[PDB]
């Protein structure tokens, strides 16, 4: 979730 | 006060042409305005489980519910429902709701083995997976309704004291209520997300049972309530066991980001399976983008 | 807000000088203006039982209650109850109950050993048949009292909760709560009908006992509330088993009418006894109609529906069938919990509840028919599961013979070991 | 809604620079502005026993609690409280209650055995003696709290439900409930637009609820005492099915009927506690409905079932003289609810003062003794069935006895016999 | 039967 | 009995 929230 | 149809993590129109009806762990459903009629599209996150497919609305349903058995539609106004089992061997069958004058079906909701309607009249009809009635019951008037198994978990509104939930289990033998329209300590709602709340008054964006059988509520305020201790009158207890605004703003190094918003799905023990949002609309639009978790 | 003196089945003055005061399956109270006094006039519709007698009130009594022994009256404001026995064996009594500032008397009830009196404030005050208090007690603001026996059935009212019930029993020794204040989901009021809506603010248009002793309620919405399971606190519901507005429209061909109402008086198994009134007005005149019978029907009807079979409103049998499947299973639950707590109260509910039983089966296997010719195995083999009388196995085996769906034998056949082996424990 | 820091029969400052903090049977406790300060005083009507002290109160405390063995006192705003026992054996020990935003503490109660903390969010706190903290509970939002030995009698109040009341015992381990939030059927104030230049404006601004004070009976009975100035008793408590409140003092009625009939405008009551029968109370007269300095000697009223009418009670009297039929019925209620309290009492925790058992035998003397007064009044009317009803609730056989005499008496053959059935069929129950 | 008549009668 | 002559002297 860490990663989505990071390319958002 | 209005009585809007209400689907577990259900999208308004808003300007667009197309919206979701019902969102869960399971899938999303679709409906698209065409010429005339309307397209509904029922697709899965596990497509190796569950064949997608589609069919032409001529009803306008505005109401659906979705379990790991079928799909329940519902209209709002003309008081029609629709049950369609995922598999083929079972039949889809229809069956229309008595509604009074002004009288709206509020909430519906389904099992594999009960189906539920309620109605901005307090009325609460219960049948099972093939449509077969086995009671009417009058309760306060409906806005919210979810099930699992043979529990159910209905929000009312009452002209007084408010928002109230119910909970009880559709046994065999009798209904059995284990909470009878106790407060909800929900936090209502307070634009460019102004067509949201007018599709939703009471900013409940959904609402289920945990996968260890409590109920759960996720406000407008963003913040997952879970029923603890249900069983036990006594120590019955709310919990805001997740702010989805605090773990937002940890993930985005500390800068409060308003182009990030959270969709919630359902509870599976310690992950929050949802969909995150990115945009003006805090309500997730077309394609739907791939379930996140978020921990407890 | 401003507590109305209510009472079954009461009527307003109107624009005349002459209203209803109770009104239900035993006869009917009236009174008259009669310059500064009034005229009361008690009814009976067993004429050849009890004789209709007149009297002259001094003190303008506005709350009343019928049973079969005797007529409860009341002054909402002076205080002043009055209970007459229809027989002359049995004296006259009167008290007067202390009203406090504002305190108003909103609702009284009687039975042939109990005599109840309900305040604005929250008092409950209870008598024997003659008139010796047993105990007083503080609740929350009463407006609506029916008792029968020894067990009242009282509706009240807050500014935080709304419309609660609470059913209690007053035994000999003390008294004791069934359910205390629980919700009461009877739809309020929301016009040449203002004239009633004054006297009756909460349109609780009467509210009594059934035959067989369930709760039940007559609101604004012309729809019977019966209270299932009363008797476990955990499994109580309020059900819908009259809309007797679809009735009328029902019995008169579709034809949606602004004429014909309800008027109701008691619940006698599966019949309510009521009163058909005709005109703008919603409740009844001078002189009163005969009453009448309507039959119970869940609201299971759809408006739409019926006007296609159309094409007196015919039902359609597959339609109907299950209409009876769920009034049989509604009324063979409660007449059961009756006989299983209470006992029996005419001597015919064990005959009544047999019978009933047989309907519920019979009404279920039509269903079960209807799926057998549209192939649905599924569907048929739970409604199979619902049956109730072994008798009813073994005929669902034999329709399944005769649509040729010997998969559904088989599994039907289960169910039927299943139960010859819990016999066997 | 604004939670305001309760205490038992508490005072407001009103136009004055002093008030009374808590009032019970034991003292009273008072308290004036000290310029930037506050002076406490802790005062006592049994002066043999305890000695009546002061001090000096630099925290501004609020709330107060009275107890035989010592003073309870708390801030509702800091969450600061301190219990401090009147005799030097124990020293006296001050905690902080934990407070979130806006949280306050709405009333504490203390007992010789116990010390209890409410909160505004519904938090109880409780604790022994001592100081040592037993379980954190969460519940309603707590208005008004009393205690008695281990047992608590907690109000709560909501926007949904409204006023509730728990019944609760704080036992060695844990709390266990009687009652857990049933109705509480206090008639609340009535506050019209006149009442903005009323001079008793400033009590239900200081109390919105109206509960003037709240305490256990001598026996160990929760009792009440609204706005409405009615005293009321909740009876059968340990049976949950069977609980009811019965009111059983119409003090506005009592004052009525002392002061000759004549309606006063300046005649008050204020609780104190509950004495079997008595009320111990403060008679306060003056513009305002609570006492003020200095306090008046603690006056006793006896309770009366309200079944008194004023319009009956001037026709007989052409103090206000009461006709003893109507009074007869009274003194049967008055008996029949307290025999009944008792009863329940001594079936369950036996005695506490050593002569309860003498206690309900005259009782239940006066019970059947007025009871048959009734049933005198019946056999002179000649009414043999409302007569045969009242032999149905007598007790002793031996008042069964004397109704058989006063039927014969009165030559009412046919009501002996079904008497003397009675008799019967009571020695036929004794049997099986 | 009876009530059927008496609507029927009132319907029009 | 004292409350009621208490009473009357209140009055009085």
């Amino acid at each position: 979730i860490q990663e989505t929230i990071r390319k958002l | 006060f209005r009585y809007m149809p209400f689907s577990p993590a259900g999208t308004p129109f808003g300007f667009t042409d197309r919206r979701y009806l019902t969102m869960n762990e399971v899938g999303y459903v679709s409906t698209v305005k065409n010429s005339e009629q309307y397209s509904i599209t029922v697709s899965f996150f596990d497509v190796g489980r569950f064949r997608e497919y589609h069919f032409e609305d001529l009803f306008g349903y505005d109401l659906c519910f979705l379990n790991e058995k079928g799909t329940l539609f519902g209209q709002s106004k003309t008081g029609q429902i629709q049950y369609r089992p995922h598999d083929s061997i079972h039949s889809n069958w229809t069956k229309i709701i008595p509604l009074q004058a002004g009288e709206r079906i509020t909430s519906v909701a389904a099992t594999p083995v009960r189906v539920i309607v309620g109605t901005s009249l307090g009325y609460f009809r219960s049948f099972n997976q093939f449509g077969v009635p086995f009671a009417v019951e009058k309760t306060s008037p409906i806005v919210a309704l979810t099930a699992q198994n043979y529990r159910v978990f209905s929000v009312h509104y009452s002209q007084f004291h408010g928002l109230s939930y119910s909970l009880s289990e559709l046994g065999t033998s009798s209904k059995r209520y284990y909470k009878r329209e106790c407060p909800l300590p929900m936090s209502l709602p307070n634009d460019a997300n102004l067509d949201y709340y007018n599709f939703n008054p009471m900013g409940i964006k959904s609402l289920f049972f945990s996968s260890y059988g409590d109920p759960c509520i996720f406000g407008s305020d963003n913040t997952l309530l879970l029923l603890s201790k249900w069983r036990s009158p006594e120590e019955s207890k709310w919990l805001p066991i997740l702010d989805s605004n605090m773990e937002i703003w940890k993930m985005s190094g500390g800068k409060e980001t308003t182009d990030i918003h959270v969709w919630p799905l359902a509870l599976a023990y310690d992950t929050l399976n949802c969909i995150l949002v990115k945009g003006k609309h805090i309500w997730p639009e077309f394609p739907l983008p791939l379930p996140s978790e978020m921990e407890i």
